[PDB]
């Protein structure tokens, strides 16, 4: 029976450490996008493009976990 | 006399009450039920204490001269001008409760804490031989009951200066309608200002119990797990922090007093 | 630890002595220094008033 | 509303009440609102926006300086 | 009985984790807006809506995790 | 039995950790508020909307969270 | 029984963690109070009011921790 | 017998956390307290005025967690 | 036989902690490149490759760390 | 007798605790009162008074914590 | 069970804390070296050279955790 | 365990703590006592000045 | 078997805990100082002097939990 | 057997909380350095003499704790 049940524990830490890594993570890189942006008000649109340059990086280990997550949430269950 | 050092550390620990249904003396192998159990060691020299502070205060306040005062007199001044300074820098109502109220307060819980720098088992020791006393343990301010008791009163003086200062009205008004400003926060806004309320008296007495039973504490273990001959060189580097202790949390219970009655009224 | 009826009687030795001290011990204290300080102030006005 | 001067070494540049102003702060763009906290910095050159009271926004082209 | 006392603990750690990533992504995030618009309130808006638009990026992996774990918590019971 | 007691500790993970958030985000959040309205105090109305325009997304989910920890807790 | 020794557990880790989450969330409040007040202190009456309004919401949720802590302590035993 | 050895577990965990939090706390709020005196001396009574009326809230929740794990370790263990 | 679960639990915690620092550290790194490039926006193409030259070296432990998960998951479990 | 060695794990992680926090409150406290030396040398010996003024709370949680650690595992255990 | 599945589990610890440390300290690090670089964009070969200096410390110490988890998976289990 | 031993170290370390408080707590206290009369002879003297 | 194994844990997490606590105090209380140095760099033999005694405080509550970790270790074994 | 299998997870938990703690310090203490070599160029020297005298501060009681965990899975385990 465990085989099932430890499994959406297993996922349950998967997708509380992804969760936290990214929403901390794009917090910092936000948080300093804005700032840029309220003091250079005309680059915006620079700023916003390299922002969301640097944002698939962060984003990416985040990610593999989530879908493993699910994965192992529905998959093997 | 078989003391195992787990187990004089043990009787250490041990307040001598008495009890109120017989006023027998609970002795320490078997603790009886009830809550009519007077702690008399701390009592005494909690009440010993404050007659030694109004005594040394009133031997001057009968005499003081303003001429160029005395050593002594100057002394008890110094305090005098301190604890005023720090109610005039935090109070600016009209209340004369307010500085004598802080100054009971922080000389009556300096004194208490100062009896933590004596030898462990000077007292303790002349009370079990010399008079036959089972146990006795010479730091008020480190029995949960006295503490929690100054708490509690100056508990009661925030609610009586809360309705004085601003009635009932405004103070319904004050427990209800903050932090959320909305009518319909009302009902979770009773629960955290209320607690939030509560929250200072019992961190008050909580602050200083604390400190002063885990001081203690380790005069204990330093007396009964070191071999004398290596007890100092652990010993005095404790005591010469605990002056800074002893003075840190009686200077705070003014304040945070001072702080309380005052943020009450105005 | 362990709570008890001190929490009570402690209660009593506490509200006495803030009476006895607000009565006695601090008003004629304080009014000492006052009296030594209202002195030196108004003596040294009294100094420089003259002075001009 | 506020009191603006501005003024070189050798002459008063403008003077009067004013809403609010822009400046290009040396550390970056910037936006002075009334009773605005004490506060002392570079500029860099450009354009200083002002709109006096009434709304009569003017444009005075700052070398540099320090506000 | 033995079954579903764990999974309860698993939805409760997706959940504690996501809270927290979430409250202090947008925290901080929150803070360098409002410093951003207490420099230059004219921007205001401007930065309001950049705000918003950072905003759904914060919180999209910690709102998996919720619907995750409200789902195991009802779902799988 | 052992069934309900590891309840409360799943609704203490729950709470607790709610409860870590909620503070922390609104500490750093209200920090820069209180910095901003020290800056302008006469903006302080305009920043204080702004602020609870932003406190509501911070508390989002430390409040489901939170419903789901007095589920747990009292309603199984 | 086993249940007040784990309900002890429970409480002890809900009050824990609500007391990390005031008291932190409380001294950096209180950080940027105290810089704000050194910067200019005839403000201080009034950084000093925006200050309790601010720390009446900071401390909303450790307090609903707390209450229940000691509920489950008390109470439930 | 078990009691003790779960009793004495539980009032660590609270005041250990009790410790993380008091500690952090007035440590960045003593920080901000050092730096403000070390910017305006002739202000430092009224800072630590200030600094006490906001220490004394910060230890509050920790306060009681100490006082209960205290209590738990002298009074129920 | 049971053992094959905690072969998923010992790569759900690799993973989860090497996505915890493949995150933070990026998004610090990320956030000073934001605020040098809002500073100098002509420098955006040298500090663009100086931020992968650094980055490269954030998350080669992050990556040792997922691709030894997946093994375990996958090639072991 | 199996009571011990938990007693014994009991007081290592209050202590570590504990060690953890006073610590980096101290960490954080000298760094400043440092930095404020570094910009007024001659009023060192004034800081270094308010900064023992102040250390004397930063220890007094994690203090209590050691001393009951130290309990622990030699009077109890 | 018990002796594959731990193993599995330590390295799991190791590499996870090691991709922690690894990674969130170069992230700080390279922060600023991107801040001096974008300060003084004449000097960025000499603060990558010592960026390297100091990144060759900051990273050897996870790195022994890192062959010693391959060590204790391949090796050992 | 011996309780004699005990009340010797207790009393070596007591003597110990005392001397250091004699030579860095007292003089201090006394410093400020001193100087504090001082201060207040000062300032009568101040009066006494003015009444010059 | 398992009463002189537990030991070793309860040293390892002792000792892990007061690792962290030392380097990161130390860690910021050295940055500040090295900030100061590099401010006025002819004032540095004074600031190191001001350095070590708040060292000496910093690291002075883990190293008591070291020596009971190596004491836990060796000696209890 | 399970008496040593889990020693490796002790060594494990111990050394990865070394590995984080040293490197987190070393990384803060190295981005201070940075930004003192960034502001006076010409005093590069004399600053890295400094950075390591005191990193040698740092790690020392993280290398021990490294000593100890290699010594727990090679001698004991």
């Amino acid at each position: 029976n465990l085989n099932m049940d430890l499994l959406y524990m297993a996922a349950a830490v998967m997708m509380g450490l992804a969760a936290i890594g990214a929403a901390i993570g794009i917090g910092i890189l936000g948080g300093k996008f804005l700032e840029g942006a309220a003091r250079q008000p005309d680059l915006i649109p620079l700023l916003r493009t390299q922002f969301f340059i640097v944002m698939g990086l962060v984003d990416a280990i985040p990610m593999i976990a989530v879908g493993l997550g699910l994965y192992v949430m529905f998959a093997v269950a | 006399e078989n003391m195992t050092p787990q187990d004089y550390i043990g009787h250490h620990l041990n307040n001598l009450q008495l009890d109120l249904r017989t006023f027998s003396l609970v002795d320490p192998q078997n603790p009886p039920a009830t809550f009519w159990t007077i702690n008399i060691d701390s009592m005494f020299f909690s009440v010993v204490l404050g007659l030694l502070f109004l005594v040394l205060f009133r031997s001057v306040a009968k005499k003081a001269t303003s001429g160029v005062p005395g050593k002594f007199q100057t002394a008890i001044e110094l305090v005098i001008g301190f604890v005023n300074g720090s109610v005039k820098d935090m109070y600016h109502g009209k209340s004369k409760l307010i500085a004598p109220l802080a100054l009971t307060i922080f000389v009556w819980v300096f004194l208490m804490n100062l009896m933590d720098l004596l030898p462990i088992d000077l007292l303790p020791y002349i009370a079990e031989h010399v008079l036959g006393l089972p146990a006795l343990r010479v730091v008020p301010s480190a029995d949960v009951n006295v503490t929690l008791s100054m708490a509690l009163g100056v508990f009661i003086l925030i609610l009586f200066y809360s309705i004085k200062m601003k009635g009932i009205g405004g103070f319904t008004k004050e427990l209800t309608l903050q932090p959320f400003n909305h009518w319909a926060f009302i009902p979770v806004n009773l629960i955290l200002e209320g607690v939030s309320l509560l929250s200072k008296p019992v961190s008050l007495g909580l602050r200083l119990f604390g400190n002063m039973y885990a001081g203690e504490l380790i005069f204990i273990l330093i007396a009964g797990l070191l071999p004398w001959w290596s007890q100092w060189i652990l010993n005095v580097p404790w005591a010469i922090f605990h002056i800074l202790i002893i003075t840190l949390q009686a200077f705070i219970f003014m304040v945070l007093t001072i702080v309380y009655l005052s943020m009450a009224s105005e | 630890m362990n709570l008890n009826a001190t929490i009570l009687g402690q209660a009593i030795a506490f509200v006495l002595f803030v009476l006895f001290c607000m009565k006695y011990v601090w008003p004629p204290l304080m009014a000492a220094i006052e009296k030594r300080q209202k002195e030196i102030a108004d003596g040294l006005a009294s100094a420089e008033r003259a002075h001009k | 509303t506020y009191h603006l001067d501005v003024v070189s070494a050798e002459q008063q540049m403008f003077s009067g009440l004013v809403e609010k102003i822009q400046v290009t702060g040396s550390e970056g763009e910037l936006g002075i609102y009334p009773g605005h906290a004490p506060l002392l910095t570079a500029i860099k050159p450009g354009m200083i926006r002002i709109v006096k009271q009434h709304g009569h926004e003017e444009f005075i082209y700052l070398s540099g300086g320090i506000l």
